[PDB]
């Protein structure tokens, strides 16, 4: 779906949902009373993976899964993890993102079945109990998500510009599978809230060239871009993989999830 | 939800703007294709607004896509979403727009009725066509098809700061697999009638061609009397009665259309030998050597790959010929078209 493809600079994504890093950290401080900074980024990785798995189960294309992931991040960029259960928010984000597409629909039974099946077969280390939410809960949550996002549903991602850049290099076969995979990994971080997607694409492509020992220095020099901002992104990607190495989500997530601030019940 | 945080929940509920608090709309229904003519309750504007309550409950695929695209689209000739209300109790969705007093269905109907009480101003015709093309060009440049263009969807602003500006509205924002085959034929391009499996930019341009003819004559050019199947025999018969039957050279790929063999079975070239757009338009006092006509003929090209694009149509010498198109299609003149009446029917 190429709807609005060249409109990023006048888009709601750019004008409203590219956030300041210090505004992000300030709002995060309320959840940092319960979880450490390390534990917070580990939770983000966990729910990125949950959303990926839900999307794969439903056979949604990568771009739909990415949009869903961005919805999730935008919600918790503003609000505490206690506000709505992230276990409910994740499938709600996938459901809403799938409805922005007109090529096929995700049914109600299929959404709930997919949430139930993915959590029990792929995430039982984190969830001993069955997915407790029914479809009325998803529909309620959807209204809150749409409201928080100020109805901003069209999300731009690095996949489209990455594809253009590698085709411009003449190195699609060698570099695209790795570069694409690295773009997927950037959703384990805040990068999508902080930088235009084409910059994230350029960084992923740089890391892919370094990993494969491809000299693309002249090609990067031929671009008109702020390479300081690209290097900032590269550092977050390189750090992501060290975090990945040292993180065992399977051993740690049950404990980390138990430290999440819990919803205040009604009086 | 019981597992939602209570404080979070009551804070949002306390702050949430409700449509019924901000706007007076009860008794002010104007259309239902539920559309209301609304005024602000504080009295800080005195402007008129269109409130659309979306059909159904929750957020359907069609509702999602409509909200998604309107939230991004910004152009003087495309209707502009001001605000979305989410009504949590009944799970109803409301869309706020600036109110367009007029539209081409009513404007044309007014001229067609005036002909009986015995033409549409030609500076106005040109200016309308230019703005329709400008708005459609913007949508198309963003890979957004309308998919349902007709006079009822070409709104025209009344008295106010945007006097006589066209506003394209009611885009077909959701079609499953971008397909006409999934659940008036007067503005439908011949490829749709021969079973085209997808909507295209070209399909929109044909519809503009139809609207343009209708503005010039006051009659729907492919008027015809009123299922799942795309093939409509009587509509095709009408197209050929106006246009002539296409020669092989005019539309080489016609043979590839899914309904081509049905066309061959039901129709004979010989039937339409005295038929042409030239002949049709002459009968309605439009000269075939006019720049208006030559552009019209480029819009109403039968083979979609031979149809002019919106951008090329905007460059047509027609728009450089006196009189120049104006930003107010009424050109500062008094507006004779009546306002929309409030409906009181149950
Ligand atoms: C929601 C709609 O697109 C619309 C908008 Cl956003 C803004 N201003 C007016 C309208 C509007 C109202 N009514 C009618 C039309 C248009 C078309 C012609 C039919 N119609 C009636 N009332 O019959």
């Amino acid at each position: 779906d190429k709807a609005m493809a060249g409109n990023f600079w006048q888009s709601s994504h750019y004008l409203q949902w590219i956030l300041d890093k210090q505004d992000l950290l300030k709002e995060r401080q309320k959840d940092l009373k319960f979880l450490s900074e390390e534990e917070y980024w580990k939770l983000q990785i966990f729910f990125t993976n949950v959303i990926q798995a839900l999307g794969e189960h439903l056979k949604l294309r990568q771009q739909v899964i990415a949009t869903a992931t961005v919805y999730f991040k935008r919600f918790y960029a503003r609000y505490s993890l206690k506000s709505i259960d992230p276990v409910l928010m994740a499938p709600t984000c996938v459901f809403l993102a799938s409805k922005v597409e007109e090529f096929g629909v995700v049914s109600n039974t299929r959404l709930i079945a997919a949430a139930t099946s993915v959590l029990k077969t792929r995430f039982s280390y984190a969830f001993p109990k069955e997915f407790p939410y029914r479809m009325n809960h998803i529909l309620e949550c959807e209204f809150y998500l749409l409201e928080l996002m100020d109805c901003c549903l069209i999300v731009y991602h690095p996949y489209r510009p990455l594809l253009q850049y590698v085709q411009d290099m003449g190195q699609e076969d060698m570099l695209l599978p790795l570069a694409w995979r690295i773009v997927n990994d950037t959703y384990r971080t805040d990068l999508c809230l902080l930088y235009p997607p084409f910059m994230i694409a350029l960084a992923c492509l740089h890391v892919a060239c370094v990993v494969q020992q491809k000299d693309a220095r002249q090609w990067f020099a031929e671009l008109s871009v702020d390479m300081e901002k690209i290097l900032e992104i590269i550092r977050v990607i390189l750090k992501l993989y060290e975090q990945w190495k040292n993180f065992d989500e399977r051993k740690e997530m049950a404990t980390i999830l138990s430290k999440m601030p819990k919803p205040k019940p009604p009086p | 939800d019981d597992k939602m945080d209570y404080d979070f929940k009551v804070k949002l509920s306390s702050e949430r703007e409700r449509v019924e608090d901000l706007f007076e709309y009860e008794g002010c229904k104007v259309g239902r294709g539920h559309v209301y003519k609304a005024k602000r309750k504080d009295g800080k504007d005195d402007k008129d607004y269109a409130l659309k309550q979306i059909e159904g409950t929750g957020i359907s695929m069609s509702a999602c896509r409509e909200i998604a695209l309107l939230r991004e689209l910004k152009h003087p000739n495309v209707i502009s979403l001001q605000k979305v209300f989410l009504s949590h109790a009944d799970r109803k969705v409301w869309l706020l727009f600036d109110y367009a007093e007029h539209d081409l269905w009513h404007i044309i109907k007014f001229h067609r009725a005036s002909k009986a009480n015995k033409q549409l101003p030609r500076g106005m015709v040109k200016s309308l066509l230019y703005q329709i093309l400008d708005g459609i060009h913007y949508l198309h440049a963003n890979w957004v098809l309308h998919r349902d263009l007709k006079p009822a969807n070409i709104l025209v602003m009344g008295e106010g700061p945007e006097r006589g500006r066209v506003k394209i509205a009611d885009m077909g924002f959701a079609r499953l697999f971008n397909s006409p085959l999934k659940p008036t034929f007067w503005y439908r391009a011949p490829e749709l009638l021969l079973g085209a499996r997808h909507y295209t930019k070209a399909i929109d341009i044909w519809a503009i061609g139809c609207i343009f003819a209708e503005l010039l004559t006051s009659e729907p050019i492919f008027h015809c009397r009123q299922t799942s199947n795309p093939y409509h025999h009587d509509q095709l018969d009408r197209i050929f009665n106006v246009m002539g039957f296409p020669a092989d050279k005019d539309w080489e790929d016609i043979k590839k259309m899914p309904e081509h063999s049905t066309l061959m079975k039901d129709f004979r070239r010989n039937t339409y030998t005295n038929c042409s757009l030239i002949k049709y338009m002459e009968k309605h006092k439009v000269k075939p050597d006019s720049k208006a006509f030559h552009l019209l003929q480029k819009l109403l090209t039968m083979d979609p790959i031979k149809r002019i694009t919106s951008e090329q149509a905007m460059q047509d010498p027609y728009f450089l010929e006196d009189p120049l198109p104006t930003s107010d299609v009424f050109a500062g003149c008094q507006i004779p078209y009546p306002k929309r009446e409030f409906l009181t029917e149950e």
